[PDB]
């Protein structure tokens, strides 16, 4: 006995990565010594650590330009949106630019963009309104008065839509240096690829177009409401912010010396005395500083890892079709867009599913006259009335000859 | 901020005195640093050049809080800039600035916005289809890194060099070697 | 201690009473004077309802 | 170099130079200085072992990456998109270079694209005639069955 499916279903499904965190610097004058000149002047005759330090965290930064670049810029063409939006009775509306909207960017990706909060809308902080707001307790002023500066991404959010729209763009027409195809014809060679006949696609493809656009709403419902499918494109935002916070605290801790404020140090004590507390202070600080500094680093080469593997995916499922298991989607692969989302991306699968197994007797050769006719690539089943041959996936029987199968 | 009659001082959670009574007239003042804002130098190379331009991250130059104004400030995305002319042509980004906008050195430094990719558009065509007819063989290179430099440190070396003395101290210390 | 803080949660070794701890009371009233001597005991907090 | 230079660091000390402070101090003094430029020192072998194992990690991934395209680039051929270069792999040398490798992968490319009039299926009479793997193309006279590519 064997089981075959007779009917097929459309999923949708979505992938979130993440690709770059936030780049900063660090003035260690700043934050160490803070303006006074005598302090200066005992970093100065105590050791240069302050070099080493940022060479790290600019590489780090160049790290994070170069990932996005990585992920987003593999299409070398920018492609026009067609203005039509409707291709085969397929809606690629919600996944486009809408004209009338004034933004750039998607409904999805505005819904995505909402979802996730962000510590800094703009990367400008005016001395005089830190001044002014001084009644709030601020934490990016505090951070900014200790020497913590947070630097701007090179490419604009607006960059990377106008990058996912020309990417969305060129799947739609020309599919994956362009072909020029309808649609309907590409999506009946995607199913070739699955292993499933073309005939199928073309005699029930109004029902395939209402499922592939219901998915899509679906997709669209459930990110409208709150959900954690964001959670760790969030996480990664806490962290950093969570990070400088946790510097800028530990300036309140002595570290074997009398006092942790400098200007009390030096009010009520001589040179050479003020000089031992002061070079333990300085000795905590550098160690922090030291601290931080490596923890960006491992928390960047975890990134690097992140970003690696999403270009990977835009190159093996979004500019084509996988036939790896479970790499770009849990059923059988047919195509997948991509959308983008704060420091990440948000991948989009469509698969085949299987369904309405039935069971037939199975039979491997047929002696026919005592000779072996083997099936040459399908499945020979007992309707009831006569035998018959079949494919693995969606049952459709066809009658037995000499050219479908092979003697031997 | 409202001091009640013991207090003198006010501190943060830094511990930064932050605010003070003046002693005869008693009101309360705030105390800020005087030191705040980011700076970025854009070079081209010594060799090439000794000029530079300067990226304030933290002013809005339409100004005050700037060294010096050579020539040209004019806002961008990134902040004000000092030094740099302004180019409306599209570049491939020599030196990222940042927020979209490159510096390159053509003789005068400057500025431009980056330029994505070259444009163009495909038509929708139900009934059209496009095949190729040729085809050509071309041989591409990539470059990978496969292991670095194996090293080695006699820690007694490089601390206590060849002294007797600091040796024991470092046995009369720990063993982390 | 003297110094002004707001908006801010601070951490302090001292002491003081502990939460949900025993405390003796003293009633005095017509019937009953009670004025025994009570120890100090390294500080005490002192409450009078009356 | 960065290890050499940092030995001219003070940590809180008289000198940097241990023979002075031998030459003109008695024991119990100079164990005190002695014992911050060993605190000092000590935590730059350790900073510096630290980025090495970071460093290590990085050339690790880098290293796995290039074994992985050696088996399936050079001894096969991928079907992967962009795995073993651009176009559609046919084959890849390799190549040492100093403490690295260099592949050479080998790329068919199509050019001089032509537009037809194209067909799903053939009506006949009355019948659905599918191309099994095929493009119908209209090149004038009458309707061809062709590949995607060439
Ligand atoms: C052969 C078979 O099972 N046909 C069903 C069809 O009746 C149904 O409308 C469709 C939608 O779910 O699924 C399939
Ligand atoms: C797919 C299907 O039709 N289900 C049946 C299942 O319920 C039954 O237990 C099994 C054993 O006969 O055969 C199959
Ligand atoms: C059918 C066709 O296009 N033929 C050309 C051929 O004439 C040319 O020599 C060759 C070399 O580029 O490319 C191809
Ligand atoms: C590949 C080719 O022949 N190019 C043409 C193109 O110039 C034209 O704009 C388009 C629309 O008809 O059809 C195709
Ligand atoms: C595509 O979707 C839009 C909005 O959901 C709908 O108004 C439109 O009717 C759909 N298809 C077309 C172009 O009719
Ligand atoms: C100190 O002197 C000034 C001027 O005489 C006076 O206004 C002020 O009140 C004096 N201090 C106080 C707190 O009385
Ligand atoms: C700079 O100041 C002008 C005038 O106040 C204002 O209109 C402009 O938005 C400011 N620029 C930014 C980006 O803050």
């Amino acid at each position: 006995t064997i089981a075959i499916p007779t009917n097929f279903s459309i999923s949708i499904t979505t992938e979130v990565m993440p690709v770059s965190m936030a780049k900063t610097s660090v003035d260690c004058n700043m934050y160490i010594c803070g303006d006074s000149t005598e302090c200066a002047n005992l970093l100065l005759q105590y050791g240069s650590f302050c070099t080493q330090l940022n060479r790290a965290l600019s590489g780090i930064a160049a790290e994070q330009d170069r990932n996005t670049r990585e992920v987003f810029a593999q299409v070398k063409q920018m492609y026009k949106t067609p203005t039509l939006k409707y291709f085969g009775g397929f809606n690629f509306s919600q996944i486009l630019p809408d004209p009338l909207k004034p933004t750039k960017r998607s409904f999805i990706e505005d819904l995505l963009f909402n979802k996730v909060t962000l510590a800094d809308a703009g990367f400008m902080k005016q001395y005089g309104e830190c001044l002014g707001d001084i009644n709030a307790r601020d934490l990016i002023c505090a951070q900014k008065f200790n020497g913590l500066t947070v630097l701007p991404p090179l490419l604009t959010d607006d960059m990377i839509a106008a990058y996912t729209a020309a990417l969305v763009s060129g799947t739609a027409t020309a599919g994956w240096a362009a072909l020029q195809i309808p649609f309907a014809m590409q999506m009946a060679y995607r199913f070739n690829g699955i292993g499933v006949t073309q005939n199928v696609l073309y005699e029930n493809q109004k029902q395939i177009a209402n499922q592939f656009n219901k998915a899509i709403s679906q997709i669209q419902e459930s990110l409208t409401t709150t959900s954690t499918a964001l959670g760790k494109l969030q996480d990664v935002v806490n962290q950093n912010a969570q990070a400088l916070n946790t510097l800028v605290k530990q300036l309140s801790s002595n570290f074997g010396a009398i006092s942790s404020v400098l200007n009390d140090i030096l009010s009520r004590l001589d040179k050479v005395e003020a000089e031992v507390q002061i070079d333990r202070l300085i000795t905590g600080r550098l160690q922090s500083l030291q601290t931080y500094v490596t923890q960006q680093l491992i928390r960047a080469a975890e990134i690097r890892a992140s970003a690696n593997l999403a270009a990977t995916k835009m190159s093996e499922c979004v500019l084509g079709q996988s036939k790896r298991v479970d790499f770009c989607g849990k059923g059988y692969h047919l195509m997948s867009f991509p959308q983008a989302a704060p420091h990440g991306v948000v991948f989009l699968h469509v698969t085949y599913v299987p369904s309405q197994e039935r069971n037939f007797t199975t039979a491997p050769a047929i002696c026919h006259e005592g000779k072996a006719y083997f099936p040459r690539e399908g499945v020979f089943v007992f309707n009831g009335t006569s035998w018959f041959i079949t494919q693995r996936n969606f049952f459709s029987p066809q009658i037995i000859t000499t050219d479908n199968t092979f003697v031997s | 901020k409202r001091f009640q009659p013991f207090q003198q001082f006010g501190r943060d959670v830094s511990d930064f005195t932050d605010s003070v009574r003046d002693p005869k007239t008693s009101e309360i003042l705030d105390i800020s640093p005087c030191s705040f804002g980011g700076v970025s130098v854009i070079t081209p190379g010594t060799n090439a050049s000794s000029e530079v331009a300067v990226l304030y991250q933290d002013v809005n130059c339409t100004a005050w809080r700037i060294y010096s104004t050579g020539n040209n400030v004019f806002q961008t995305q990134a902040g004000c800039l000092i030094g740099a002319e302004h180019v409306d042509t599209s570049y491939e980004c020599d030196i990222p600035i940042g927020a979209g906008i490159c510096a390159s050195y053509h003789k005068s430094i400057v500025a431009y916005t980056m330029s994505l990719g070259a444009d163009s558009s495909i038509a929708y065509s139900n009934n059209t289809i496009a095949i190729p007819t040729n085809f050509s063989i071309s041989i591409t290179t990539e470059v990978m890194p496969v292991s670095m430099a194996k090293t080695s440190v006699d820690c007694n070396m490089y601390i206590c060099g060849d002294s007797t003395e600091c040796a024991n101290l470092l046995l009369q210390y720990g063993s982390f070697c | 201690d003297e110094i002004f803080r707001s908006d801010t949660l601070y951490l302090t070794q001292d002491l003081f009473l502990p939460f949900y701890s025993n405390v003796t009371g003293f009633h005095t009233i017509n019937h009953t004077f009670d004025n025994p001597v009570i120890p100090f005991k390294d500080g005490i907090y002192f409450a009078a309802t009356e």
